[PDB]
RNA sequence: UUGAGCCUUGAUGUGUAGGAUAGGUGGGAGGCUUUGAAGUGUGGACGCCAGUCUGCAUGGAGCCGACCUUGAAAUACCACC
RNA sequence: AGUACGGCCGCAAGGUUAAAACUCAAAUGAAUUGACGGGGGCCCGCACAAGCGGUGGAGCAUGUGGUUUAAUUCGAUGCA
């Protein structure tokens, strides 16, 4: 949020952060989601990121580069 | 176009001159594949504009050209159903191609007197900021400034 | 004439299929309808400048001249 | 005049305009700047681009009071939440910090439904 | 905190020609400044941009009239203006 | 048709229990091959984009439709 600058900068990098939420909270607080459609959509969330773990999982691929 | 990356014609220096520069302009100010009228066009009002100019045959080609060559243009860039030009730069090749695409249309307006007058007129009004194709060049400069939002 | 009149004429100007030549001292009236300019300047010589009063200035500003003073509100009384 | 030597930007950016005020330290404003209204008025207006010309019609008409130092305060979600300080660095400001005072609730109130 | 009026104290008056921003008649002679300058450095204001008025600093005794070829004369006072 | 009628319950909205006449030769589940999508990915080509030149306006030529005719012989009817 707040940066200080020191004497040379030039370079006013707040934009990373990103730690911060900001972005992504005002992009959700902005809209009445429901109070199911986040329970539906956090288990679509990492109902996918299981299935991608579940393909990093098989590092045996074959197919000869 | 879709696949490849089409080859170049190379074309055949200007007789009387010796720039491919000049021998584009003919070929662009052809009609109908009437090659030996559209030098003739080119080489009577290029000396008829030498009287009234000062520089001596190509020089005074130049110096018109860079005035009516643009550096940037709109063209529809839509994105999401978009409708809105996004302005972007023009490639040093076509520069050249717009400029004289630009004199030789509006040649064939401002009708005056035959083509070689229509012609040395419009390089004359050219070499001082002044004629329909540097109003062009404005006219796309100004359209490309509106949408700088764009990006 | 009033703005109403002078809007009325420019209009039906506009609306004129032949070709016209006015004379004014508005400049915000000859820049609403004008497609040539003739302009008259010093030493008797009259620049002629096809296009509209956008694209006079844009061709001055093109080639200008430095300097932006033109009066010098000299005096009545004394 | 009243030569005010440190001065505060706030920018507001939403997603359909953003609006620049200098005010003091002590949040008196001085001259403010709208994308919308500095000849942007439509689509345009909510790009980085009419912000970043707001902040120049923003710079100007508050140099009657010489401020040399900036404390920027950023605020909501838009394109020209970043075009903005940059535009305000080049025109002559010593950017003395940045604070992004966007105003996130805890859980508060209900927001509209959304479009569909 | 203001608005209006009045009295004072300042500040101010670019035509052309003229040495250079010349308000009006003055009415008179030289005063001015040395109760520290004709200036240089500096700060504001006016600015018909030529420029003259200004708060300062060591240094502090020289700036204009008078001379006239301009319709007029030289902030060289207090004036009622 | 979880409808009507009758009970019971309710302030009501209605809930619950719960048919028949009549009518059809099916309705249905999963999966398959296609086709399609204002689904996604990749690729193409005068498909667009960049250009040049046309047609639609005018005269005439020619074919067609229609309409006329004693007959306007028959056939070809989106692209094809
Ligand atoms: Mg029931
Ligand atoms: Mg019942």
């Amino acid at each position: 949020i707040k940066v200080r600058e020191n004497e040379p900068f030039d370079v006013a990098l707040r934009r990373f952060k990103r730690s911060c939420e900001k972005a992504g909270v005002l992009a959700e607080v902005r809209r009445r989601e429901f109070y199911e459609k986040p329970t539906t959509e956090r288990k679509r969330a990492k109902a996918s990121a299981v299935k991608r773990h579940a393909k990093k999982l098989a590092r045996e691929n074959a197919r000869r580069t | 176009p879709r696949r490849r990356v089409i080859g170049q014609r190379k074309i055949l220096p200007d007789p009387k001159f010796g720039s491919e520069l000049l021998a584009k302009f003919v070929n662009i100010l052809m009609v109908d594949g009437k090659k030996s009228t559209a030098e003739s066009i080119v080489y009577s009002a290029l000396e008829t504009l030498a009287q009234r100019s000062g520089k001596s045959e190509l020089e005074a080609f130049e110096v018109a050209l860079e005035n009516v060559r643009p550096t940037v243009e709109v063209k529809s860039r839509r994105v999401g159903g978009s409708t809105y030009q996004v302005p972007v730069e023009v490639r040093p090749v076509r520069r050249n191609a717009l400029a004289m695409r630009w004199i030789v249309e509006a040649a064939r307006k401002r009708g005056d007197k035959s083509m070689a007058l229509r012609l040395a007129n419009e390089l004359s009004d050219a070499a001082e900021n002044k004629g329909t194709a540097v109003k062009k060049r404005e006219d796309v400069h100004r359209m490309a400034e509106a949408n700088k939002a764009f990006a | 004439l009033d703005i109403e009149t002078l809007r009325a004429l420019e209009n039906a100007l506009l609306e004129f299929p032949g070709c016209a030549m006015v004379i004014s001292h508005d400049r915000w009236f000859l820049d609403r309808i004008a497609t040539h300019i003739l302009d008259y300047q010093d030493e008797g010589k009259v620049e002629f400048f096809e296009g509209n009063f956008t694209e006079y200035e844009e061709y001055k500003k093109r080639t200008l001249g430095a300097d932006a003073l033109e009066p010098k509100r000299i005096k009545y009384k004394r | 005049r009243k030569q005010v030597s440190d001065g505060v930007a706030h920018i507001h950016a939403s997603f359909n305009n953003t609006i620049v005020t200098i005010t003091d330290r002590q949040g008196n404003a001085l001259g403010w700047a709208t994308a919308g209204g500095s000849g942007f008025r439509g689509s345009r207006k909510s790009t980085p681009f009419a912000a970043q010309v707001a902040a120049e019609r923003c710079a100007d008409a508050v140099k009657e009071y010489g401020i040399k130092n900036l404390e920027v305060m950023v605020k909501g979600p838009g394109p020209g939440r970043e075009s903005t300080i940059r535009a305000l660095n080049a025109a002559g400001f010593r950017i003395t910090n940045i604070t992004d005072v966007t105003p996130i609730p805890h859980n508060g109130c209900r927001p509209p439904k959304k479009r569909r």
